[PDB]
């Protein structure tokens, strides 16, 4: 991965992450599930209060190494 | 009879909430101030103080399936201990 | 006017509540009951709150809500906070519901859990309806 | 010309046209704006309405940026002016209506007021504190509602069909039934002639039916503050045949308390006097604390006040400034130096009339009410940042989730550790955020 982005749950666990700069976040889900166990679906991607597509790259809303992809996601995983 | 302040005209206090709880039909807060999502989506004869507020035989007076909702979360359904509605 | 807190109107209300039963006179003690039920939320005197509780169940048998009240005698004396003796009197009020509530899978279940109750190994009924634990 | 076809001259020209428009904004929305009053507040601002008005119809005549410009920073100075309930002019708007509409202290015509009043639409695009307006509103409606603030119902209420339209809704409808309600005051007045005829006690002139339906909620605040009370014995009956004729009406809400309809009962009672004084409510209630003892401590008072003390400053300054009280102190209560006689002196024109001077006064009261708007605009801004993060990240857990909702907010202000239950509640409702199985806590996210 070219692009070393953060996936960050509601309480703020940021993660670091290799993908690319048209690396899918519908695949990206697949790689934060893969990481932590919480599954993406409650992982909801949501940038500046508006959600981010399930399907789309992260590079799609300008996102970069500290950026942040939203869960809101669960505990169980983690 | 110059001073003990007796009795002159007088004016009253009235209101006009109602003769119940009712707290907004709980089981969400689409209000009951409001016709909540699902209710909206049903919509009796519903305002906006009782979207659906009263004393009933639940007394729970929650939303058609958001009163079904919270129904779901217990099929024993002890909002106000009578079967949503 | 006055205010009281919730545990002298409560005091009131399960009062009234379990006298009309023993007058029988359900209703009325059921519109100030369900007065009463609300407050379940603020005060934490789980001892009157079960009192109240209590005379809820009692309600529901004499209201012919049976299985409701068997939840709630079943489920209640499962704990060993109360006198035992009034575990084991609502054990029967619950395991009396569930013979006084309807054929159910509920009361299957619940049956099921009165057939892994311990408890009523002690008692007379509990052969009785451990007979048809398999639906004698 | 040239720079509309030359093209982009024009928008130069409209460039620092916003910037005098604008900085002169600054200053003169600064300058004659030092009493903070509707004519100045109101009129400084709709004094440039009269500026661009007659700037802007005039050569002036089209570049619709300029429209768009003057309605920009116009707009943006109707966010930008003294307060922060910068519908204060609004406020003044109103309180225009409260010192205009009143049919006899500042009385003029409809349609002599309405044009002022249609200029106020003409800013009706821009009063901009509609609620911030209809909490203030409803306090201005406590110096409106049995008041008289606001003589042209019908004039305020098209101005509630544009607010309704682009505005506030019930806040509307609420005084709708507040008119109807006071309708119904008369007519229980005249029903409790009809019905009890209650001769309760002799004296049964004016106890009580005066009844303005605003919702319990659509209050600003909590009630014109009450506390106990002689309350003889016709009042007792007022309030209960009412709830007679009322509780066959409603129920929930009823016969409540509320001093502030309250005034003096000081007349013919055995009075060397001719005299009839009446007061303000606590001007009455703490007057009915001196009544038969010819002299009273502060702390003969203190036995029965369980109450505030400002009620009687008022008292004992009207008391003595007329010369009623043979007093010591004009003090908040009274100083336990000083007592409490009724004095037979007065100083105004009539019978003992115009001693009726509450204060009528709040810079400490101003404050008071302040507080009430800063809990329901951090509500609004927690409960949009609350959701957006519920959407983000399903948390999502009761306990853990609030903990964390506290991280994310450190900086803001102490919440209140529990109403966590009543905090994932809230979203519940919405269809934001939805309760799982799983646990008390631990819900999941829902939509
Ligand atoms: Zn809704
Ligand atoms: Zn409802
Ligand atoms: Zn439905």
């Amino acid at each position: 991965g070219s692009m070393l982005i953060k996936v960050k749950t509601l309480t703020g666990k940021e993660i670091e992450i290799d993908i690319e700069p048209t690396d899918k976040v519908e695949r990206i889900k697949e790689r934060v599930e893969e990481k932590e166990g919480i599954p993406p679906q409650q992982q909801r991607l949501i940038y500046s209060g508006k959600q981010m597509n399930d399907e789309k790259t992260a590079a799609d809303y300008k996102i970069m190494g500290g950026s942040v992809l939203h869960l809101v996601l669960a505990l169980r995983g983690g | 009879k110059k001073k003990r302040f007796e009795v002159k005209k007088w004016n009253a206090v009235a209101l006009w909430a109602w003769d119940i709880v009712v707290d907004n039909c709980a089981i969400c807060r689409n209000h009951i101030m409001d016709l909540c999502i699902e209710c909206q989506a049903n919509q009796a004869s519903a305002t906006s103080e009782e979207c659906t507020v009263a004393w009933g035989v639940c007394n729970h007076a929650f939303h058609f399936h958001c009163i079904s909702r919270w129904l779901k979360t217990r099929q024993v359904c002890p909002l106000d201990n009578r079967e949503w509605e | 006017q006055k205010q009281y807190n919730v545990d002298y109107k409560l005091e009131t209300y399960l009062k009234i509540a379990r006298l009309y039963l023993e007058d029988d006179d359900p209703v009325q003690a059921e519109a100030y009951i369900n007065r009463a039920s609300l407050l379940q939320n603020e005060s934490t005197n789980e001892q009157l709150q079960i009192h109240y509780k209590v005379c809820y169940a009692r309600v529901l048998d004499y209201r012919r809500k049976f299985i409701e009240a068997a939840q709630r005698y079943n489920e209640l004396s499962y704990k060993t906070i109360v006198h035992e003796s009034e575990r084991l009197e609502a054990l029967k009020h619950a395991l009396h519901c569930t013979i006084l509530a309807s054929a159910g899978q509920q009361r299957s279940r619940m049956l099921a859990t009165l057939f892994k109750d311990e408890r009523c190994q002690q008692l007379a009924a509990y052969g009785i309806l451990e007979k048809m634990y398999l639906d004698r | 010309v040239l720079l509309r076809a030359v093209s982009t001259g024009l928008p130069h020209m409209i460039q620092e046209l916003q910037n005098h428009i604008h900085d002169e904004g600054l200053r003169a929305t600064s300058n004659l704006t030092q009493e903070n009053m509707p004519t100045l507040f109101v009129e400084s601002v709709l004094e440039v309405h009269g500026k661009f008005v007659q700037l802007i119809n005039t050569v002036l005549n089209g570049d619709q940026h300029f429209m768009s410009a003057l309605d920009k920073a116009l707009t943006s100075v109707v966010n930008y002016r003294e307060p922060k309930s910068v519908c204060k002019a609004p406020e003044l708007l109103a309180k225009y209506c409260d010192n205009l509409l009143k049919k006899s202290a500042k009385g003029m015509t409809e349609n002599e007021v309405e044009d002022r009043l249609t200029s106020f639409i003409t800013v009706f695009k821009y009063i901009d504190d509609k609620d911030v307006f209809q909490k203030f509103y409803a306090r201005m409606l406590a110096k409106r509602l049995i008041h008289g603030l606001s003589m042209s119902m019908d004039s305020e209420e098209a101005m509630i069909n544009k607010l309704k339209q682009a505005c506030g809704y019930e806040f509307t409808s609420k005084l709708h039934r507040m008119y109807t309600d006071m309708s119904v005051s008369a007519d229980l007045n005249n029903k409790f002639n009809n019905f009890i005829k209650n001769q309760d006690t002799v004296i049964d002139l004016g106890i009580s039916f005066q009844i303005y339906v605003l919702q319990a909620g659509a209050w600003p605040l909590t009630q014109a503050p009450s506390s106990t009370f002689a309350i003889p014995q016709e009042l007792e009956k007022s309030v209960q045949m009412f709830e007679l004729f009322y509780s066959q009406h409603f129920s929930g809400r009823k016969l409540t308390w509320l001093h502030y309809l309250c005034t003096g009962e000081v007349k013919m009672n055995y009075l060397g006097k001719p005299y009839v004084a009446m007061v303000t409510t606590y001007q009455m209630a703490v007057l009915l604390a001196f009544n038969n003892s010819e002299t009273v401590s502060y702390k003969e008072l203190q036995d029965s006040t369980q109450m505030n003390e400002k009620e009687l400053t008022k008292t004992i300054k009207s008391l003595l400034d007329v010369k009623m009280i043979n007093h010591d102190s004009e003090k908040e209560d009274i100083d336990a130096e000083s007592s409490f006689s009724l004095n037979m002196n007065f100083s105004s024109k009539r019978t003992k009339f115009k001693i009726t001077t509450s204060m009528q006064k709040d810079t400490p009261q101003e404050m008071e009410q302040t507080r009430s708007a800063v809990d329901e605009d951090r509500k609004m801004y927690l409960q949009a940042a609350i959701v957006r993060i519920m959407k983000a990240r399903k948390v999502l857990r009761h306990n853990a989730l609030i903990q964390e909702v506290i991280s994310q907010s450190r900086a803001r202000f102490n919440p209140s550790i529990s109403m966590i239950k009543k905090c994932i509640e809230v979203l519940i409702d919405k269809q934001y955020i939805e309760r799982s199985q799983a646990s008390a806590d631990e819900y999941s996210y829902v939509a």
